[PDB]
């Protein structure tokens, strides 16, 4: 798949050469990015669970015809209330997954890929989740380097909504 | 192709299923010998010259035929296609070195590499005690305390002589 | 000029889109290196005559008929002596000019190209130069990063050679 | 194109000289203030839409014609070919910022853009009236002090300041 | 192109006329030199090499100018390009020698050479001295008496002067 | 014009290069057999007259009606004698020219082209240039490699006869 | 393989016609020369061990390093010395080749092709070969035109490596 | 295709060793007949009418029916065909005279020339009887004395003849 390693290792051997210090430069600068990248995977990985109600719960309050009106698509009853924290699970184990990979290959393969058209099969407002991700961003606790890599990415699913 | 974290992604992407600790634990390890790797693949590469030619040097003193009138690496053209299949092997593994995981080796380097000596009647059996003393001869360079900080590497050492004892054992 | 950040701006560029996190990932790497690279270019750039004075010393010890042999491509007089250390700061200049820019642009550019055909017209042997770079890295007086950096750079010009 | 150590190379080569100390202090000072330039880039990046936004906003009050009947920015072709304009702008002005020279902004953006907007009607005095509000709207969202190590960003702010006033001369 | 003997047969096919005797004889002397015409050529050829850096020497301390930072000369770019227009005038000087005409060097050359120089700026007159400086070095080669034959070479040497002062002049 | 000469200087000038050691192998090989092609052009040159009245004088005893006949295209009146030695004098004249230049080149341009069209035209049997040809190759009184090579150009233009 | 008769005999093939008077002038030429060639070749092929000896001792003395330094690259031992001699065998053998078959054929074909990587990968400098031709070619006790074939040939391996 | 130096120098790289006195003194000798092998090749081209005649008139007259109605050589479309195949194998014993080698009549005309006249349909029995017939009026006129220096050709003529041989021996 496609991580910075990756695009490095295939840029050399299509050129069947081996690796420039250009290269090389580029790769450091992953795994310089990657100890707060891993922090902030394991943070939202280990805080899941609070993290993903928590987002359920912004979005309810925000939309609240959502908790209102009927119909399978909203969550007024307990399906579609666990229907919205499983959607909101995707989301965010998607996200540690770009967290980990340290680019946005696993978001644009595993995510984003077909998103728009079940959304729109499902009549899924995007909005629904941007505020989830909105409320995920804000509340997962982190500080400095690891903070902004989590809104890297958390930001980037956003924008895919958008 | 893959490295180690895509690897690892793509497993719990089949599972369906957030990282577990030890697959945190594991990944974050790597990132802590990332310093180390750079190093190790940084060596590698600028001594491709010295571990090519330390083997084939150690491999004609072993089997000195090979650069005798008949044999498969006499005459310039197959001594010069020896030493470029040599600095080949050596780049994938490289290549795995870096990615932490040995999916590019096998896929474009690997793959058919016997079939293909076999056809060209290249003895595969020399092949592999070559790339088994470029492993020496590698890892030897990469081991240096000289000019770097001091630290235990074996972790990464036997990851990269697992990466040649692969090409070897893929012709061999 | 190719230095690693004009690579990542053309490449998001030909795309037409912002940089992307790989890229400024990459960015960051050569940031990074660019501390021990400017230590490197300020050490040469400083030791310059001591280091180019020596690389000479070191080449006529090494090939003595280079001071002794009468021809005009030989340093057995002042002349000679003048153009030989005159070329091995040409190679240290340009050398410190690639790691100022973090690459092996200005290498290639303002050194290498050319570089066999002025050789072979002069009958420059380029074994002289091999043995004048060889001193530099052995004695430029770096230690660490900032060394492992001059020596890319010296151990590429090297190549060159060779 | 040049970013500023490969001008600073540049300059020198065509002397033929090596980097004075006053240029090796230049640079220096650019490697020191990289992870502040890396900042700005990616805050400019990550909220280019409320940069465009606030820009445009300001401007259609300030010239409430260009969103009437007749406005060189009324319908939805012209209002999305103007934002699209804003954000090319601003694009390019990110990449001389991550540079550390205008050379990308000058070449590949504002050479001809004149020529161009008196061809096509365009009010190139209400472009430059954009990008000067585009400016006050980075820099505001590069100097948030929230959420990030406190220091002193004013040489790269004066710096963006000015690639942005380069991209507002080059229309008005 | 044109050599010595296709030269007289056009001249006299235009005429309509057999070869006159003062025309077979003056080819006949050209046939009977035709070994020290290959030993002009071989020597010439051998050492080209010598021949470009014994001018460009002579002519980089006449006018030092040329290699220092500024001249038409420095930097490696524009040294390999001035030492590649050395060796091209000397390869078509070798062609006029062997052909005992100088055709090819004119049209294949010098031809509009002139208007070439003077729009990359090139300074004509300093290419003209080069020449002049590679015609005196590869007569000293031609006519070295080690190693070769005793004889009088004078009228060669005389008809190889006049193809490198031809070149000269189309530049000067 | 082609000659041995030029076709080696051609071949080396569309490769951009100086001409190699098998080129000036060739090239002495046209030197060394010059002086053979020189001693026979001479000759023919020499004896022209001589060859030129033997040979019509063998063209009007071999076909004797070419002396006999009426009509424009014969020998027999003063006016058709001269201008059957004329012709003859041609190909003797072209043929010095090729062995002046040590190739076919003067007889392919000067001589054979248009040729067949000429004789067609105004009715003149190339069997009496055969002929004429003929007489000249068997008169011409060289021996050794001069006879080789006059014999050689001769033969050349029998054949575009033929 | 590439002879100036194969090259006489390929050219004429091709145009499906006999060899040309040009042709035969141009093997005529390499004829002519295979006799100083034969003799060179016959020098050189009988006085190999001498030759061969005194050119390696000829670039130990111009550079002396070679047999003080350790590495196996390197000519101290008598393992190095032993490789340094079958190296300057082998250049001399395919020269010899050359001289009988009068062209580079042999040279470009079982000495230069690959010769560059081989040198580079095992730290072989091209000017320790470069100064065993020179002795060659000032000791191989030839005159007049077999030296001048010698030389010729000789003078291609130097350029070759320069 | 190989000369005969090309063919010695091939075995010797193969073996790697120098050249014995024995091939040596083989190619020494094929040096000094160069003058006389240039006269057969000289003489078997410009006489290649007359050979092709005189060996083409006498299998007429030892096979009369080949000329009569009914005959594969009957028709001018297939006596021209005739001719121009005899042509065509005298053209490539020339090659191989001049080479001293008859690789290149092997490979470029006798491989697969017997199963193509099979194929065709024409008696490879006359084409060998023609071929035979060629090698008496070829080596006739190569032994001429007349107008040539007096000497032995015979080895040359016995090397001429096996060419010939070689080539109906591929089609009888
Ligand atoms: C000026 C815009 C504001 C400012 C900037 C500032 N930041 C630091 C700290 C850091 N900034 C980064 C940025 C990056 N590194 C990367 O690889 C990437 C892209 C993937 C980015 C965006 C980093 C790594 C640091 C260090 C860790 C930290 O959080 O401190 C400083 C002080 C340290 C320094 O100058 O290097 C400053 C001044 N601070 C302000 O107050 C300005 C508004
Ligand atoms: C004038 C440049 C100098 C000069 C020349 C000279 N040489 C001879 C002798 C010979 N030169 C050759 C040259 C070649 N034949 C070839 O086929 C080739 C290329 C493959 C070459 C380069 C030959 C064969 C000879 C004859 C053998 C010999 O060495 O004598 C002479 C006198 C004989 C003559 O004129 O033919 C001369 C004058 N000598 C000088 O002193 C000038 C400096
Ligand atoms: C939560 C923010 C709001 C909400 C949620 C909701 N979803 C459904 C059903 C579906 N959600 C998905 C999404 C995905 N499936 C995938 O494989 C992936 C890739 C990771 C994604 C993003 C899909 C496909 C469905 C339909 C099929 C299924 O049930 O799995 C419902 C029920 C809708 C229905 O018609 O069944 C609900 C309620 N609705 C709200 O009101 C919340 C605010
Ligand atoms: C040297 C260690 C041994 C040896 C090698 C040898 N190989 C050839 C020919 C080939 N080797 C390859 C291998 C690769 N090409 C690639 O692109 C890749 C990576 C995808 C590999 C692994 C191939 C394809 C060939 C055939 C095509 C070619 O030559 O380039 C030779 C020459 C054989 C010959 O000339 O007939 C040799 C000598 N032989 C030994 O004896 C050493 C043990
Ligand atoms: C194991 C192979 C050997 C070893 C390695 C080692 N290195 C460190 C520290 C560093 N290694 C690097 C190397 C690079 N960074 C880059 O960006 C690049 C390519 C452009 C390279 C080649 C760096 C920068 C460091 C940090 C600074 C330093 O010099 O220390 C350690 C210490 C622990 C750590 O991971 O940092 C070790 C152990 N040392 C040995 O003794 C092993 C033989
Ligand atoms: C010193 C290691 C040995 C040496 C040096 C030497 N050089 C010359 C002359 C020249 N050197 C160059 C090289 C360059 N010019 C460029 O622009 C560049 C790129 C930056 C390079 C690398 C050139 C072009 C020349 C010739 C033109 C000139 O004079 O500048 C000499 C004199 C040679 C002559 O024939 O004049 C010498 C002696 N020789 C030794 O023996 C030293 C060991
Ligand atoms: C917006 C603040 C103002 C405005 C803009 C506007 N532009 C158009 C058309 C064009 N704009 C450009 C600019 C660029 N294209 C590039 O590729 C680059 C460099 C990367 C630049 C700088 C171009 C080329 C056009 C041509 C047509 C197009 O749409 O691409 C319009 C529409 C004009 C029309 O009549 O349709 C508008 C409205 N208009 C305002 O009122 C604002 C002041
Ligand atoms: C050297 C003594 C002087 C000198 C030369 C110089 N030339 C260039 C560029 C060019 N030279 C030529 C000449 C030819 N090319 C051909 O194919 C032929 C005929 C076979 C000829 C005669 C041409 C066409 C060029 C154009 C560009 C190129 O490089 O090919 C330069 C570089 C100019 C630049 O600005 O880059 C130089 C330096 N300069 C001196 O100072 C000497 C006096
Ligand atoms: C002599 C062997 C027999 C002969 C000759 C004859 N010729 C003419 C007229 C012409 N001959 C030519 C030939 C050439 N003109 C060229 O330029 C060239 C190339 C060098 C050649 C070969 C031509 C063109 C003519 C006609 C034009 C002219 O007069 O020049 C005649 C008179 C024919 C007429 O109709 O006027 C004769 C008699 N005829 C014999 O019987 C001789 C045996
Ligand atoms: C002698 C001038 C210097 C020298 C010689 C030296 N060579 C080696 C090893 C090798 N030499 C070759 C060259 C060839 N092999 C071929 O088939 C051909 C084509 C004809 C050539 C030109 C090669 C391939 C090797 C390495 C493999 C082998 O041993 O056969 C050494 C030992 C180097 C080593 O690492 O084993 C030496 C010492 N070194 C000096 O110092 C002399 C001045
Ligand atoms: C004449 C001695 C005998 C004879 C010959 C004959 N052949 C054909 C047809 C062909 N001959 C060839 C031979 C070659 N073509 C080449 O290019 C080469 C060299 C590579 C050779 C050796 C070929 C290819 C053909 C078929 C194609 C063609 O006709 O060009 C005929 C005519 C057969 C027909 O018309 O059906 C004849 C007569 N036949 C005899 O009886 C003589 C003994
Ligand atoms: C054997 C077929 C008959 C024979 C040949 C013979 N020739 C010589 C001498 C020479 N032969 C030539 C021929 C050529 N040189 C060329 O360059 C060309 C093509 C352009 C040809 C056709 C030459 C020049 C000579 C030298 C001068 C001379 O006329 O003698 C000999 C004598 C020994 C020798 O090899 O020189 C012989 C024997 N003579 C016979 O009787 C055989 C029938």
């Amino acid at each position: 798949m496609k991580t910075p390693i990756t695009e490095a290792i295939a840029a050399a051997d299509t050129q069947g050469r081996f690796l420039s210090n250009t290269e090389l430069q580029a790769v450091n600068g992953r795994f310089e990015r990657a100890a707060a990248s891993m922090e902030a995977a394991r943070a939202l990985t280990n805080n899941a669970q609070q993290l993903i109600d928590g987002a359920a719960n912004a979005v309810y309050q925000k939309f609240p015809y959502t908790t209102q009106m009927q119909g399978a698509n909203f969550a007024s009853d307990s399906r579609g209330k666990s229907k919205c924290a499983r959607d909101i699970g995707y989301y965010l184990r998607i996200i540690t997954y770009s967290l980990v990979a340290g680019g946005t290959g696993p978001l644009d393969e595993y995510l984003i890929a077909g998103l728009d058209e079940i959304n729109r099969t499902f009549d899924l407002s995007p909005s629904w989740y941007v505020e989830a991700l909105k409320y995920i961003k804000a509340n997962h606790g982190l500080s400095g380097q690891a903070a902004n890599e989590a809104n890297t990415y958390i930001d980037y699913a956003i924008n895919a909504l958008s | 192709m893959l490295d180690a974290f895509a690897k690892v992604v793509s497993q719990a992407d089949t599972k369906g299923e957030f990282l577990s600790s030890a697959q945190l634990d594991a990944l974050s390890n790597v990132v802590k010998d990332g310093s180390k790797r750079l190093d190790a693949v940084n060596r590698m590469t600028s001594n491709a010259s010295t571990i090519v030619a330390n083997a084939a040097r150690s491999l004609f003193e072993e089997q000195p035929q090979l650069i005798q009138p008949g044999g498969n690496a006499y005459t310039n053209r197959r001594m010069a296609a020896c030493l470029r299949d040599m600095e080949i092997i050596l780049r994938y593994v490289t290549y795995a070195t870096l990615a932490g995981d040995s999916s590019v080796l096998d896929d474009r380097c690997l793959n058919g590499l016997r079939e293909t000596y076999q056809a060209l009647g290249v003895p595969g059996g020399s092949v592999a005690a070559g790339v088994a003393k470029m492993k020496d001869a590698a890892i030897a360079i990469v081991n240096d305390p000289n000019g770097i900080t001091k630290g235990d590497c074996s972790a990464l050492v036997s990851e990269i002589a697992s990466y040649f004892d692969r090409a070897a054992a893929a012709v061999a």
